[PDB]
């Protein structure tokens, strides 16, 4: 909480995410990262952390690009534009994920001070009106399995 | 059967390289012939004596197929051998004849 | 199957409709079919064995 | 029961089929698809499971 508090407000502090040692694939790797997919703000990762939850959510369902052959991609391109192709790749006709997303929020309470106030990222993906906020498109629907490995 | 090239994240000094799999399943799960995985014959199998009817290779290669549940398994086995093993030594050759 | 327009006697407010039927029976014993009620092939079936 | 009874009242809620095969096939599953094309009416099911 206090990190995420915190990578909302230095605009340069963004979240680095360690990925579990020598081993790849794993049943819970694929779900947990499913959920940073779907619940945590895109503004509060960095570039390489979402583009590796990226690559492990479009491994398994690519009809030909393997884990590896994604991986692969690191040169030819830079990591956010990698993430933009993705993540475009994953709003089409035939699939779509929500990519939970968040705004600026600049309210506050009237009172005395002497120093400069400044906006923050919501941490929330929630909106000012219970509405959610995603990136993209909601109401995920896929017409396909998510075929990894062998998982 | 076909070449991987899979790997894992791991710190190594040297390079890796494809191998062949072990098995002749797919990345899919699918059994990989190399024809077309139909078996059908114009005429019995005889070779003095012995006779096998039409109908037991149709038998045979059903009963020859891969459960496809252990595919998730039987994976990691080869994922975590292709990258340990450095890719220069595949062109070694044999020294000690019982190994093959 | 086909649709079915019984209503029973009661005291009700709100209109009712068709709903289809959960077997494909014709309120006779003989079962429905789309196409025929036959069953002739070419040959046999046959699909990696079995 | 339940489910084809709420397939038959409503047209949008078709039964979906979830099926235990991801490419290969089993003999057991040869015949249960079968006898749910001979005897489950297709009124009552998805695009998908037809």
């Amino acid at each position: 909480a206090i990190k995420m508090m915190q990578a909302a407000q230095l605009h340069r502090a963004s979240i680095e995410i360690a990925f579990p040692m020598n081993v790849s694939l794993s049943p819970e790797i694929i779900v947990q990262c499913f959920i940073v997919w779907m619940s945590i703000p895109e503004q509060l990762l960095s570039d390489r952390s979402n583009f590796i939850i990226a690559a492990v959510i479009w491994a398994g369902f690519s009809a030909d690009d393997s884990y590896a052959d994604i991986m692969r991609r690191s040169a030819r391109a830079s990591d956010r534009q990698n993430y933009d192709i993705i993540k475009a790749a994953l709003s089409s006709r035939k699939f779509k994920l929500p990519r939970a997303s968040t705004t600026l929020f600049d309210e506050n309470e009237p009172v005395v001070r002497r120093y400069q106030i400044g906006r923050v990222y919501a941490p929330f993906p929630v909106d000012r009106y219970g509405s959610p906020v995603y990136s993209n498109c909601t109401k995920v629907e896929l017409a396909s399995d998510y075929n990894a490995e062998g998982f | 059967t076909t070449l991987f090239d899979e790997n894992e994240p791991v710190v190594r000094r040297y390079q890796i390289g494809r191998v062949y799999a072990p098995f002749p399943v797919d990345r899919y799960g699918s059994p990989v012939y190399s024809n077309c995985t139909k078996v059908e014959l114009a005429s019995d199998y005889n070779a003095e004596g012995f006779t096998i009817r039409k109908d037991d290779f149709r038998a045979l290669q059903a009963v020859l197929r891969i459960d496809e549940d252990r595919a998730a398994d039987m994976f990691t086995t080869l994922r975590i051998m292709i990258s340990s093993i450095p890719a220069v030594w595949y062109d070694a050759e044999v020294v000690h004849y019982p190994h093959t």
